[PDB]
């Protein structure tokens, strides 16, 4: 639950939006600094995207994303991704999916979805991923393995 | 014949697991010390 998850979501989404030429307000070692966690996630996300970006092509069209159906589509995708388990790679996929959904939404003039997606991501992290994260060494461990 | 949400989610799962295996393999391959 800590505020770390929301911080990671905002940093990651802001970063992915910057790669598309967009600036977002961002509103609405057993111990390591969050700056290193953010960096590790940005790097993993980039490597993940370079290797599999075709999987995120036109998600807005595929999922028929609209403001009124966005939440449901997002939740269904993430719930199925984690249906049979959690691991760091799937968590990177989760961040990547959220980032792509954000960028592609702005691309279709549905910018209002950015802050909403950020909130849904934070909430999913804190309510459904945090228990596993903490039991598996926390973000400190993610960095040890992906850093 | 899968709905979009499920088709995408399972593709993310597969590439997410593959990605995970890649880094897990790197740790094991280089931890002599």
């Amino acid at each position: 639950m800590s505020q770390s998850n929301r911080e990671l979501v905002v940093d990651f989404l802001s970063y992915k939006l910057s790669q598309k030429g967009y600036s977002w307000s961002q509103f609405s070692r057993e111990v390591i600094p969050m700056a290193a966690v953010k960096q590790a996630l940005r790097e993993a996300g980039d490597e993940f995207e370079l290797r599999y970006r075709r999987a995120f092509s036109d998600l807005t069209s595929q999922l028929h994303i609209t403001p009124g159906t966005a939440y449901q589509s997002f939740e269904q995708v993430v719930n199925e991704l984690f249906r049979d388990g959690v691991n760091w790679g799937r968590i990177v996929a989760f961040f990547s999916f959220g980032g792509a959904l954000c960028v592609e939404s702005v691309d279709k003039e549905m910018q209002v979805l950015v802050s909403r997606i950020a909130s849904w991501m934070a909430t999913y992290l804190n309510d459904h991923l945090e228990p596993w994260i903490q039991e598996n060494g926390g973000w400190d461990t993610f960095v040890d393995l992906y850093g | 014949d899968l709905r979009p949400e499920i088709r995408i989610a399972q593709e993310l799962r597969r590439i997410g697991d593959e990605f995970n295996e890649t880094y897990t393999r790197r740790v094991f391959a280089n931890d002599y010390r």
